């Protein structure tokens, strides 16, 4: 882990995230959606286990982007919650969480659930 | 279509 | 929103989360789980939109926690991602997300979904 | 459970859900939304544990509804899991699913998560 | 769908489940877990969008199953909710929620989320 | 809106 | 293990 | 119990 984690993900639809894994469990980064242009570039920012199971397991994770930078503003967030699983093919399995700022009339619909697997290839 | 994925 | 987010927050269970909503979208703080003793502290690190909409519409934001300090490792982190309400009665609704790490057996219950309602109050 | 489930619900925004648990499990009802007018009604099938546990634990179960009726086809279902307590104050607290039939490229936003709380007031 | 959804699913587990859509919106099957087994099955009911959009569009559905049959009560539901894609390649696209019985004390514990794909083959 | 609500 | 799985 | 509640 930690050292594991840092580094480029990618996920099955291209987006990208840049993390930093820091010795205290803090994990900083940039998520950057499909084109890959100069900014579709968010920051984010969440914690990791830094002392996982010694056994088999996976190193929990989560992290959050506000959907906001200097050229788009989407009035939303995102978590990706999840385990990391390092080996030949390391892996980051995640459930996400998309709220969208709403008026207290249209919160029902302010949360999109979904999932993401995310590999260094 | 929203930041996350374009 | 930020000056607004800004300060203590309790669930309908008693659990403390102090934020510092920063002028750039960063949250950061600490969770303290009931009992409210020395450290069940955790600290949380998340997003917010910073330039949110003027209509009535909430502020998306989102935060994670792992649970790992110096006295507890539960091997888990917790995403709440949701939207920030203010007014008289202001309040932060969420949905959360917590994982705990697994192993590659296990992962089918590795996420717990549920959530959580906090008041300054 | 069974005998306390079947009946009317109501959740805190008026929408009110008729069930019938039956012997064997088999849960089936109507689903009506807000106003309340003559076919705002949906059909809802779904199950229950009906050999529950007999300490204080609550009553497993789980209904779907397909948003399609001879008024109105919204291309979409919402599935509640959750539990039924019953008592002075029964009630069924969930977490829904509401999932869109979406084009391939649409599909990311094609489900969005909440959760009801049914009361028989 | 309808004529499209009837039949055997398997997911990348091995789950298999046979529904039949009917006419007017039901799902009725059993769902049965891995060995395959006499009876490691369990019902089934759900209900799906049987007038979907004529575009490429999926077809939502959802559908049920309590954990309780006559060999095994586990105690709980899980509920699927998602759409079904037809062609070449057909698949169910999910994401479920499993919810246990619990005491009033456990509860934040009784909801673990989780996605499935199912396909013909 | 959708029928789940109206 | 839960049937869901098993 | 899990931190998140105690």
């Amino acid at each position: 882990a930690e050292a594991g984690i840092t580094g480029t993900w990618y996920n099955q639809l291209g987006s990208t995230f840049i993390v930093t894994a820091g010795a205290d469990g803090a994990l900083t980064g940039t998520y950057e959606s499909a084109v890959g242009n100069a900014e579709s570039r968010y920051v984010l920012t969440g914690r990791y286990d830094s002392a996982p199971a010694t056994d088999g397991s996976g190193t929990a994770l989560g992290w959050t982007v506000a959907w906001k930078n200097n050229y788009r503003n989407a009035h939303s967030a995102t978590t990706w919650s999840g385990q990391y699983v390092g080996g030949a093919e390391a892996r980051i399995n995640t459930q996400w969480l998309l709220t969208s700022g709403t008026t207290e009339a249209n919160a029902w619909k302010s949360t999109l659930v979904g999932h993401d697997t995310f590999t260094k290839v | 279509c929203h930041p996350q994925f374009c």
